[PDB]
């Protein structure tokens, strides 16, 4: 199963609160976080929920043009399945079911075969903390990279192969690696919110994590320029990165007003934390051969059904979490071609 | 040829109890050698009882040097001390000692292989266990997903960044090296990878003449159960049959001393008929058999199959001595 | 290197220097009242007009000659006044907390590295300035919650 | 799924506390800032929640314009609800729901959450304009290319629902980069004979080019028109200076208002013991944006005048277009009012 | 890198009055003298204006008026201590009035190519009042240093 794979690139615009956690330390709600590392993540049963959600919205407008081609829905099942596809229709726009197509990618309904594709977790790739010099930063860790080296290989193998084995650093708790953006003048020092950090002289590492930046992402970096980001990287211990991600979201305090005095319920006072903006995930996604049920002649094989997964959904704007209707959530999509 | 298999994401091993839609909560169990055995068979149909013969699936970690992890046995106490069975022929029974009290509780956790070159002998070093934490941990997904009752819990196994699970299968069959399936319940997949055989394996090899030599002086032999493996006859029992050791030419047994765990209880789907396979009971992995045979043993290899359904995975074994 | 060990640091230093006053100053609650006063309306003087105002401030309240500015060869036990002892005080915690942080042997040793915070201020950039600021904030929020916890007034 | 987005512009003409209790700092009350930059900024929750309670004021007090008409919520009840109207109004007159428009946009009452959701989704409001001292001129409007990117990236969300292609065009052109002392600013604000502006109590060289504020001023004129919350933009150009991006970060930080407030023993007449208290508030004269993103209304049986998202724009713009709210809570103390404008991209 | 004007205020007003410690540590009266005018000239400039007050302390100094290049004044060369604190406060003023911590420093000075009081005299209101402002500012951060480190009488 899954004979090859995609990658895909999330970028918070506003802050992402998804999920909760089984922890529940001091905030009410925390968010989705890894259990051996504590790196936040957004886990790939809910990322496919909105990115199905997504998906069949789409069929219901017919924007799913394939091969410059825009879709039709209504007649590709009549075409396909006949006899019961006027039923199918009715029972599509009943919604009790959801459009074919989308079940060929994305999987069956509620109410036979599975989807040819599987989304997988997404794992944080940066991670921005507020800076002196180079307002804000974009950190990361060495076993950061060490997870991003691997799942990699998967789709793109040959240059960036080679390359992919030369990240290997090793940082001591107090050393980092950092763009020249983030050091301070003179004093060869980074601080990153109340941390003194020294610069480690390099000449490859920075580099080579932006080098497979753009030739998975584009040269664009989600409607910012790709040099403007390569001077704020700064890679940071585990330790330290670590501590980060548990200490520099924002967790942010929530009351509700009732009108009838003007002050606060009693009771009703609760902290929520959420994901920093600028927060650039990435996500693998699994694609195999979808099951044949007498499927349209443009999605036989995988390599046609990752096509129109890739073009439907790069450069998009998804909601992720419980905030939607407080401007929480969007995120800019790059799938990786 | 051992099978690397690195999960991408965290796994989850779906437990007999069901969950559709009422029992929300689902929990995970170690990898049963079926699943993986089933992978390995879609592996081997996308390259080109299964005909070919799955030894068994151990747990590894890989930092600088790689290691496979064997399944805690049941004859180690959680103070790294040996259990040995003796006889009591003043009052006619025969009771488990570890020299330390007539009472232990047995060490949770692994050994590795060059433990296990070790632990078969008698002793085990300190540094030939580890610890569970050390290798996965219970990670537990909440509120997941007319759509207000529909938030499970699901509990998932979260592997350290350098722990993964290997499968062992025999030499030949080669198929494709690279690639990655899907492994588990709720769907997730493994970057899973072809590797020559561990020198581990090769070291426990060419010192197998050693142990087996030293079982058949001492008229002494303990069989560890790598992966559980299902010893019933007609049904399912753990006694172990006397015939069952007659394969590798034990003449006779004169006691047979046997301590495990609660048994596995699992089923299966037959993907033919389109209904659950029988439900079947196995020995849990990690149960030690101490026996006092009469004769010797003319087994070439340090591990033999035992019960049924062995293609897959099940009853991988070892002779020992105590 | 965390934000919790700073914080560990910040909080041993603050209990120290604020239970040395209490202890030495224990008789006269005049004084632990200034310091307490003082203590809890530094960091928004510092907000308002800059780490470099307020430390040249409380310069200007000790009654006597300075050959040099320094923080080592500061010693409030001289001056008479509570005004003034509690001023030359929290001047010589802060700048001692900014130059060495907890001592070499700690996690933090601080930023100024030996060097007087004013004369830091005086030849350093504005960012070295506005990190120092933020600092001297978190430790004198550290100082002004255990001064309210033990000092009496 | 969403189709429209119209742009809330904010003018602060008091100080604004927006306050945030998660902070662990007893030194004073902060206002909530985006912790990974430090800019000031309002959380849509805080902004709907004051948007919200507006809107079903006017909706209770029948204020609302609805296609040039005036809306009757009581009357719309009983062609949307018919049976059971009667018994809805009861708690909306016991304040237990909320009037028909409101739950529409914004959402229904807590009681009937899981009913539907709203059609809005208020965005957040972040910093476009800060207002620091300067010695020539009364004060200066202050700015950054972070910023300017921020607002440029925004257009991109709003090209990419609407399907737009202009809206990415209006700042495809802006490429403004400064050095640390460097500065373009105003006529307004320039020493005479010298070329520098001394904001606050930093001197910056002027550098000469008069495109980037030109352009940056239009576009403002596209989402606020020509009256800029009161006052002709011509004038305010003037004094509009674009600094570094750190340079900026240190005006965010220190340059907003404390105000050491005090309460005072009546008997006594002196400061009781114990009761002092500092604030930080945002100062007055400062524009921060939002975002609100509206879909189609969820909840069916609905009156044709709120149709689809562009019938719920038009109530949107018509009843906020030139408005005063009370973002943050000083009410009491003349704090936190600010000028309201929204309006569509072209 | 940016510096800031309230660092260059500071290290202009410890170089100077560090320079007339230094120079003039056995003559007490002069000192005394210093302090007492600094902390009495910003009221004088409040009330009659920088350009009145500049004239002022020329009126002691015995000097002309149009021909005030400070520059060309030895301050040394008077006699008197009242003369010699006159004419350090006098220079003092107009060199960071006119050149502010030097060149190179972050404040280069507002007049930039004469003497401050020709500035007063031939130039608008606003550019006094912004040169009051600054020399309020300096005045302020001359007088805290002076009665820190300079002795009192």
């Amino acid at each position: 199963m899954f004979e090859k794979a995609v990658v895909f690139g999330l970028y918070s615009i506003t802050p992402v609160h998804a999920g909760s956690g089984a922890e529940l330390s001091v905030i009410a709600l925390p968010i989705q976080r890894e259990r051996h590392t504590g790196f936040p993540v957004i886990w790939g049963q809910s990322l496919k929920g909105v990115l199905r959600s997504r998906f069949r919205q789409l069929e219901l407008d017919e924007k799913i043009e394939v091969e410059s081609q825009k879709w039709k829905w209504k007649e590709k099942t009549k075409e396909v399945l006949k006899e019961k596809a006027d039923e199918f229709i009715k029972k599509v726009e009943e919604r009790k079911r959801d459009p074919l197509l989308t079940e060929i990618v994305f999987g069956p309904a509620t109410d036979e075969h599975a989807g040819a594709v599987s989304v997988g977790d997404a794992k944080i790739l940066l991670f921005p903390v507020r800076s002196a010099k180079g307002v804000f930063a974009f950190v990361t860790s060495p076993i950061v990279i060490q997870r991003l080296k691997e799942d990699f290989e998967l789709v793109s193998e040959i240059e960036l192969k080679q390359i992919l084995s030369r990240f290997k650093v090793e940082l001591s708790n107090n050393e980092t690696i950092a763009g020249n953006a983030l050091i301070l003048n003179g004093e060869n020092k980074v601080i990153l919110e109340d941390i003194v950090l020294k610069v480690k002289s390099d000449s490859n590492v920075i580099e080579n994590l932006v080098e497979v930046l753009k030739t998975l992402f584009g040269d664009n970096f989600f409607g910012k320029p790709i040099e403007s980001i390569k001077e704020r990287i700064a890679i940071v211990s585990d330790d330290v990165f670590k501590s980060f991600t548990r200490f520099s979201t924002e967790i942010v305090a929530r009351v509700r007003i009732d009108a009838e005095k003007g002050t606060v319920a009693r009771g009703g006072l609760w902290y929520e934390e959420f994901l920093p903006s600028d927060t650039l995930m990435y996500s693998l996604i699994a694609v195999g051969s979808p099951k044949k049920e007498n499927l349209p002649k443009e999605v036989d094989n995988t390599q046609k059904i990752v096509n129109v997964l890739k073009v439907t959904f790069n450069n998009a704007f998804l909601q992720i979490g419980g905030d939607e209707t407080v401007g929480k959530g969007f995120v800019k999509v790059r799938a990786g071609v | 040829m051992i099978l690397v298999m690195k999960p991408y994401d965290s796994l989850l091993f779906r437990e007999p109890r069901p969950f559709d839609v009422n029992n929300h909560v689902a929990r995970t169990i170690l990898p049963l050698p079926q699943t993986l055995a089933g992978a390995v068979r879609s592996a081997i149909y996308v390259k080109y009882e299964p005909e070919f013969e799955i030894l068994g699936h151990f747990f590894y970690r890989y930092d600088g040097k790689f290691e496979l992890l064997v399944e805690s046995p049941h004859d180690v106490t959680q103070n790294l001390g040996l259990v040995k069975p003796h006889r009591i022929d003043k009052l006619g029974i025969t009771i488990l000692m570890d020299s330390e009290g007539i009472k232990f509780r047995p060490f949770n956790g692994f050994l590795k292989f060059s433990g296990l070159i070790d632990y078969l002998q008698g002793r085990i070093a300190e540094d030939s266990v580890v610890e569970r934490q050390k290798i996965f941990k219970k990670e537990r997904r909440v509120g997941i997903a007319t759509k207000e009752e529909h938030f499970y819990q699901v509990e998932m196994l979260r592997f350290s960044d350098d722990c993964g699970i290997a499968v062992w299968v025999e030499d030949g069959v080669d198929f494709d090296d690279e690639g990655i399936l899907g492994v588990g319940g709720e769907r997730r997949f493994v970057k899973f990878e072809k590797r020559e055989e561990p020198e581990c394996i090769t070291n426990l090899r060419s010192k197998w003449k050693k142990i087996r030599d030293k079982i058949n002086e001492t008229g002494r032999l303990k069989i560890y159960l790598a992966t559980p493996a299902i010893l019933g006859a007609k049904g399912y029992s753990s006694k172990l049959d006397y015939d069952l050791l007659g394969d590798i030419g034990i003449e006779r047994v004169r006691s047979v001393n046997f301590i495990g765990g609660k048994p596995v209880i699992f089923s299966g789907w037959d993907f033919v008929t389109r209904k659950p396979k029988p439900t079947r009971y196995a020995v849990p992995a990690g149960s030690v058999y101490f026996v006092e045979f009469e004769g010797e043993v003319k087994l070439d290899m340090p591990y033999l199959k035992l019960g049924k359904l062995t293609k897959l995975g099940y009853g991988l074994c070892f002779m020992g001595v105590w | 290197m965390d934000i919790r060990e700073i914080e560990q640091e910040r909080a041993s230093f603050a209990f120290k220097v604020v239970s040395d006053i209490k202890d030495k100053y224990s008789q006269n609650k005049k004084v632990q009242g200034k310091y307490s006063s003082y203590a809890e309306k530094a960091p928004t003087i510092i907000l308002n007009n800059g780490l470099g105002a307020t430390l040249a401030f409380f310069l200007s309240k000790l009654e006597k000659p300075i050959d040099d500015v320094d923080y080592k060869s500061i010693n409030p036990e001289s001056f008479g006044n509570a005004e003034n002892i509690a001023y030359a005080f929290l001047y010589k915690h802060l700048s001692t907390w900014l130059a060495e942080g907890n001592g070499k042997d700690s996690a933090f040793s601080g930023l100024t590295n030996g060097e007087d915070p004013l004369k830091y201020i005086m030849e350093k950039t504005a960012i070295d300035v506005a990190i120092s600021t933020e600092e001297a904030l978190s430790i004198l929020n550290w100082i002004k919650k255990f001064a309210k916890a033990m000092l009496e007034e």
